[PDB]
């Protein structure tokens, strides 16, 4: 209508954290900045701090916004669980949930579908480790998967391959969170490639205690897939013998990458510096790309037809009139961005974006070329 | 004079006014009422609701709407998102959930008020271990249907690297009940020997297929996970010498339990499968089976429980149930005996994995 | 070798099941087609086919 105001969901804390916060924002000064001829819809994006990645206080949330009448809902960020609500409530509602996280769900197709997901899918980074692995000769790997939800995620990965000790075994975090015992048993078979797959931190404790089992030498390839990437810096893990690599999308040839990872580092010593700032993870920038996504489909829709948003109670099950005509502009939208090309398939997922694959250095990246999403491996 | 009810949210099913579940669950309070030994002073009463399925909102409005009227437990559902939503709004208020089928966990989700009555996966995919083994099988191929993910095999996913086991995973077709390319794919590979992974509505499909394509020689060998191995019918292939090996966890041995099996498929209740799809009559299948003793598990743990009754709980503005943590604890430390056999739970997590296990196989006869 | 079907019956699955334990792989069948189709789905359960 009047202003084309969205809600954040944001699991991220205002601390010390990815900056969803400070993303979200940047991208709303830069939006309502850029002024255009004629002074248009302004945009403003709403933000809902989510304590737990618990359904029910999603609920709770999605009930309070529901009311402030919003196009959108990004998020939530890294919230896995809390993610198959909020996907169901708007699929419910018929107002797009602009996903910004991985799905871990097991995705039922035939469930109720109206999600756009600016996340690299599960089955595109498994086919990324696939054709990585095809160039290197399908050397026999191990898969260090670090929850159960590693299998849902790397399926296709797996299913591709005779499980074995010869092509590929699994082998998964205990309880314990002490990986040494499993690289021990891979330096026993003689295991040369290790595809770690963990959120950040987790890859970190894999790679140092395998640097001290002294594993991480000139013999072993660990392709990391973590898609945090950029943000893990490695000190006394990382040799110019070492060949740890990652995926990372950042295009950071686009003009506002310096200056936001500027803004982003700002915002990092402010609310503290007890570490220094690993550069900007991954989740902010899908954040401050999303919401050029929904401003520009909506706004596209706002031409072609007139929208307007109407105070919707979870209880009633009125439903947003516009809101398959929005998906249906929402999956058309093309955006080149912080998160590189941004352009979705009719599945609601993310087609012809490029991974572009790191190999670490003993200070950082070595560009080893890219991961097209559909020419795949132009490295 | 107390009375005490139970909520069921249960699926919408095609197949006729009551779902198996459903049917059992009216059937099971019925008759622990009319039981005398159990539950004396008090009787159940069961508001029992149904949901379309892969509805969580719904199934949510439905749980805000029970525990509003007032409830005890919150029994069902089998679809594993609604399972999940309705596991988290008990979990906050403070009531009992007793799931039936499977669902998948995740490995976050600090939830503790849930009990679950499936025997759990990892526990029955090492039970399928320790069945290779005995078979001295090397090569083994899963097949899986793609709605249940490989997490429940993760323990066969896991085995090959501490034996030597050549594994191959497949995916069953899963919009379609032919499978017809993979198995032309599995026997031109030589895979003879499978461990499928369906739900045994699948499972006499897959076989049906097999013996068209000829898989079903005295070659091949297929294990199955279905735990109503039994109920499917094997007249089509039991000359075939095809050594299927399945589990099965009820206690068809027992006279009550087989008098109970006659109850309730004698009084009709049930809706009868069509001889096309190669499956049975007159069998309570696992899921129902499982139900009939939640019922019972949980009206164990009331009958030892006399002082709670039940509070009308809104959602988001009252607190934890006051007697959550009792009635909780009461039903997670029940051994009942009921008809899939010992009913006890591992205390960690609220799961079940402690049951006595029965593995049938294909006998000539 | 020759072996008679049984004049008793169509249930030829004591037959069939001498055909398969002497690993008699190919088999010229003389019967009219009725008791055919009849042989042959009892060689289909048989794990003949």
């Amino acid at each position: 209508l009047s202003s084309l105001r969205m809600a954040a969901i944001l699991d991220d804390q205002t601390v010390c954290g990815r900056g969803e916060r400070l993303a979200l924002a940047l991208a709303r000064e830069q939006i309502n900045g850029i002024i255009e001829v004629p002074a248009k819809a302004r945009v403003e994006v709403d933000i809902f701090e989510l304590q737990r990645d618990s359904q029910y206080e999603t609920t709770d949330t999605m009930c309070q916004i529901l009311p402030k009448g919003v196009v959108s809902v990004l998020g939530p960020s890294s919230s896995p669980a809390s993610a198959s609500t909020v996907s169901h409530i708007c699929g419910e509602k018929e107002i797009p949930h602009i996903k910004v996280g991985p799905e871990e769900t097991p995705r039922l197709q035939y469930l109720r579908f109206a999600s756009v997901s600016l996340y690299p899918s599960n089955e595109d980074v498994s086919l990324a480790v696939s054709r990585i692995l095809k160039s290197f000769n399908y050397p026999s790997a191990s898969l260090i998967c670090a929850k159960a939800e590693c299998l849902l995620r790397l399926e296709e990965l797996v299913r591709g391959f005779l499980i074995s000790k010869e092509t590929l075994s699994v082998r998964m975090l205990d309880d314990s969170r002490d990986p040494t015992p499993l690289l021990k048993e891979i330096r026993d078979d003689k295991v040369s490639t290790i595809i770690i797959d963990a959120n950040a931190s987790i890859s970190h404790l894999v790679l140092r205690k395998a640097s001290e089992l002294g594993m991480t030498s000139a013999f072993y390839k660990y392709i990391l897939t973590t898609m945090d990437f950029p943000i893990l810096h490695l000190d006394g893990i990382v040799e110019d013998s070492s060949n740890i690599l990652g995926f990372s999308m950042f295009n950071t040839s686009h003009p506002f990458y310096p200056e936001f990872v500027r803004s982003l580092n700002m915002s990092w010593r402010e609310n503290c510096e007890a570490s220094t700032y690993p550069g900007p993870a991954l989740s902010a920038a899908l954040m401050f790309d999303a919401v050029h996504v929904v401003v520009s489909a909506v706004r596209e829709l706002n031409r072609s037809q007139e929208i307007g948003v109407k105070p919707l109670a979870c209880t009633s099950a009125n439903i947003w009139p516009h809101g398959t005509s929005l998906m249906n502009y929402l999956r058309m939208v093309e955006y080149d961005g912080l998160t590189g090309r941004v352009e979705f398939n009719s599945k609601g997922q993310r087609t012809n974006y490029t991974l572009r694959i790191l190999e670490k250095s003993r200070q950082g990246h070595r560009e080893i070329g890219v991961w097209y999403s559909n020419r795949t491996l132009a490295m | 004079t107390h009375v005490l009810r139970f909520g069921g949210i249960f699926e919408y099913v095609e197949s006729g006014p009551m779902g198996a579940e459903e049917l059992a669950f009216r059937f099971a309070v019925n008759t622990i009422n009319r039981n005398r030994t159990l539950l004396p002073n008090t009787t159940l009463t069961y508001d029992t609701q149904k949901i379309n399925l892969y509805d969580s909102f719904e199934a949510s409005k439905k749980a805000c709407d029970q525990l509003s009227l007032g409830v005890a437990a919150i029994f069902g559902p089998s679809h594993s998102s609604s399972a999940n939503a309705v596991q988290s709004i008990c979990n906050a208020l403070g009531v009992p959930h007793i799931q039936t089928r499977w669902k998948h966990q995740v490995s976050d989700n600090k939830d503790s008020f849930y009990v679950s009555l499936y025997p759990d996966f990892s526990s029955l995919s090492r039970a399928i271990l320790d069945l290779v083994q005995f078979f001295k099988w090397k090569t083994v191929t899963v097949v899986y249907d793609d709605s249940t993910g490989l997490i429940r095999l993760q323990e066969l996913i896991k085995a090959p690297s501490r034996y030597n086991l050549r594994l191959k995973i497949r995916q069953l077709p899963a919009d379609t009940k032919d499978a017809k390319p993979l198995l032309k794919e599995m026997k031109r590979g030589k895979e003879f020997h499978v461990i499928f992974d369906c739900s045994h509505e699948m499972a006499a499909g897959i076989l049906k297929q097999a013996l068209a394509m000829g898989m079903m020689t005295e070659y091949y060998h297929y294990i199955f996970t279905t735990l109503d191995l039994f109920a499917l019918d094997v007249e089509p292939y039991r000359y075939s010498g095809v050594n299927m090996t399945g589990f099965r966890i009820l206690n068809t041995e027992n006279t009550q339990v087989s008098s109970i099996i006659e109850k309730w498929s004698m009084e009709r209740l049930q809706a009868p499968p069509k001889p096309d799809s190669g499956l049975l009559d007159g069998f309570m299948t696992t899921d129902a089976a499982l139900m009939y003793d939640a019922v019972h598990v949980v009206s164990v743990a009331v009958q030892q429980f006399p002082q709670m009754t039940v509070s009308s709980l809104q959602c988001n503005r009252h607190k934890p149930w006051r007697f959550g943590t009792r009635f909780m604890s009461l039903i997670k430390e029940a051994h009942w005996e009921g008809l899939t056999g010992r009913i006890t739970f591992n205390k960690t997590n609220g799961l079940r994995t402690d049951f006595d296990l029965d593995v049938i196989s294909l006998k000539e006869e």
